[PDB]
């Protein structure tokens, strides 16, 4: 079902894209995984720990 | 972990990559070929090493 | 007040002065090592990856 | 909101209390970052005691872990609302979904 | 500049006598005058002690000798 | 004996983003200049983002001015995302005044000649009462990069009145850059390339002017390697 | 205050012997370390006008998988040794050279004919070793002025004719440089800290020293940009 949904979008089936390095501008070998992951902050903050 | 992966990837060999079996005159221009992008990072090659 | 002379003073009093880093459940005698400091922005101790 | 949830956000955020679940479905008369004033539909009202509903939101105040508990009106003026429905986003609620 | 003390240990076989000799010499430099015997690169007295040790021109023998000499003087 | 590129066109595909084109290039300078210009253009461009905001009847950036359906803080963010162009001075004080039910577009700001708003559909806040009114003074200035309020807040000791809310500056017009090198077309000769840049924008900076200022910056930097 | 950057103040030029130089610049604006490092790296390493050996034809060799007695090296090893040779050429565009020599003992670069304008940089170099009275070496080496790095990638069949048997090909390395590897390390001004410090480290085969190496690279790129500004 995920493959089918991606393919509804215009995105590659494997879910892996080619990416270009920001510094040297030359391609990466071996396409990598991108996507949107839902991330969280945690109340363990450096300025309350230091 | 990251470095051992980087090495295990940097020192290996697939069968038919770019620059297969062309002779090189030393580690310096080995690096120079890989950086210019005329030979995949790992294709087997005869080099003069000292 | 942190007037801008103390930072040069502090560089000179750090230059060659080891400090001991420790990690909480210390087990074997590598649980305490020394390092020379290098002043950083931010608020996190940076640690070489081979340690 | 989280792109990829498990549907339980609705129940959690509605029944956690942080939001202001409207009681008698009506038509929103007045929105304002402090309070929300709802007109009640007619057939959902008592003979006397007629009036209208008022929800006093709770603006920036203190939690027990020092994070800032807060509420924001999500419905815009002149808009139907039905019984058992959200009006105010609490802390970490997006349109009545648990968005941490 | 100093990173490893291995040469110092090579010229003082103990690696603890290293600590003792070096500290004694460093006090000589820091408390009572006695300019170093190596061109200091603004390294501190501690590194200068370990460095003179690496030059093989300080060890417990020389320290005892020169202390006795000056004290007679 | 190399060749030198030019600006063969500046295709304005929309109001925000365009597509400049360079031609011709040598084998390799495609990627070289492409990456160099991308990196410059993202880093260093003069913007005009808002810096200080002062609503008339608000003490600090956490209260709720009566009559408007958004916290002063959310109004303040919606300002932080404003897009405006100034020409003469390095700083200006725009003024907003509004009263009555209805939205508050950005176009309601007074339109001083040296200031050009660039998106009159941009919404700051919604008023939600007949006789409710807001009025604010918004200080907008030039800049470069990203400058948080926590830095400027230690940049001047002379007292600041209680009431000047400080937004974070975002002095940067470009938003997304990409480039493709592809097959060129020149006099009976292959092995020349064409670089195609593509730059999203707030709308403030012309594409040609952007690419030209980036080239200028990089030439100024290289004026130090060429001499040793 | 808006078009007013920093420019590298101190310029170390600390050099190991005569080709392994090491340059440090600081401070560069936050994020020019990599842009200049990469620009000069790619330019120096892919496009630098140079002069190098291209093809070689031995007197009595028809193919790589052959040999010639007296020579303790092989065809392959001498082809490497001739990659390593480093020639500079005056106003000649391309030029052929001859390398006749016999005698029991090594053959060095100085044994090459000099041919007027063409100049060698390491008369001390080594090509092959001979050990037999009657054995000799007779190759027609060929140098050409080029603009990059050219392997022998599929060229025995590229040319639309058959080149005569004996045309051994050599991977041409035109550009002078042999190694460039920038780095980036945090440098600080009396207030800021997030700045950059470039450390170029570079060797050249000998025809020209690191200085004119970097100067020419900067000049090439400066002209390509002179187009716009």
């Amino acid at each position: 079902e995920i493959k089918e949904l991606l393919k509804l979008g215009d995105l590659p089936t494997s879910g892996q894209i080619r990416l270009y390095d920001g510094r040297t501008g030359e391609q990466f070998e071996r396409p990598v995984t991108v996507g949107y992951m839902y991330m969280l902050k945690l109340n363990h903050l450096v300025d309350d720990k230091m | 972990q990251d470095v051992v992966l980087g090495l295990y990837y940097m020192t290996r060999d697939c069968v038919n990559a770019k620059g297969e079996g062309m002779v090189l005159t030393g580690p310096k221009e080995a690096e120079r070929l890989y950086r210019s992008g005329l030979a995949s990072l790992h294709a087997r090659v005869k080099v003069r090493i000292t | 007040r942190e007037e801008a002379v103390v930072w040069d003073i502090l560089d000179e009093v750090i230059r060659e002065h080891p400090v001991l880093l420790n990690r909480a459940p210390t087990l074997h005698r590598l649980g305490i090592q020394a390092f020379e400091p290098v002043l950083i922005e931010g608020k996190a101790i940076q640690l070489h990856p081979l340690v | 909101k989280p792109l990829v949830g498990t549907g339980m956000e609705r129940a959690v955020a509605v029944d956690s209390g942080v939001t202001a679940v409207a009681k008698r479905g009506g038509v929103v008369q007045y929105v304002d970052a402090s309070r929300i004033v709802i007109k009640v539909n007619e057939d959902e009202m008592y003979p006397g005691e007629a009036g209208i509903d008022i929800y006093n939101l709770t603006k920036y105040t203190r939690s027990n872990q020092n994070t800032c508990i807060n509420q924001m009106p999500c419905v815009s003026l002149g808009e139907p609302v039905e019984r058992g429905d959200v009006l105010a986003d609490g802390p970490s609620t997006d349109l009545g979904e648990l968005a941490l | 500049a100093r990173v490893t003390v291995q040469d110092a240990v090579e010229k003082i076989g103990n690696r603890f006598d290293l600590v003792l000799v070096a500290a004694r010499r460093a006090r000589q430099m820091q408390v009572g005058g006695k300019d170093p015997l190596v061109p200091e690169e603004n390294d501190k007295t501690t590194v200068i002690a370990l460095r003179e040790i690496e030059e093989g021109l300080i060890n417990n023998q020389i320290l005892d000798v020169r202390e006795r000499q000056e004290q007679q003087e | 004996e190399f060749l030198k590129p030019r600006l063969v066109d500046i295709e304005q595909v929309s109001s925000t983003h365009a597509k400049v084109t360079l031609e011709p290039l040598e084998r390799g300078f495609g990627h070289t200049l492409g990456n160099a210009l991308r990196r410059i253009l993202l880093s260093s461009m003069p913007g005009c983002a808002v810096t200080e905001v002062e609503i008339d009847g608000v003490l600090h950036e956490y209260s709720t001015k009566e009559g408007v359906q958004e916290d002063i803080l959310e109004i303040l963010l919606n300002l932080k995302g404003l897009a405006v162009r100034v020409q003469g001075k390095d700083e200006v004080i725009l003024t907003l005044n509004k009263s009555g039910i209805g939205p508050v577009t950005a176009a309601d700001i007074t339109h001083d000649g040296d200031v050009e708003i660039v998106k009159p559909q941009h919404v700051i806040c919604h008023l939600t009462d007949e006789n409710a009114s807001i009025s604010m003074r918004i200080k907008v200035q030039r800049g470069r990069g990203y400058v948080p309020a926590s830095t400027r807040i230690h940049s001047e000791e002379d007292e600041r009145p209680i009431g000047r809310l400080l937004v974070d500056a975002c002095y940067s017009p470009v938003e997304r850059i990409a480039y493709n090198v592809e097959a060129a077309r020149v006099e009976q000769r292959t092995d020349l390339d064409k670089l195609v840049i593509e730059m999203e924008t707030n709308g403030t900076i012309d594409p040609e002017e952007a690419i030209r200022r980036a080239a200028t910056i990089l030439a100024e930097q290289l004026e130090a390697f060429v001499d040793l």
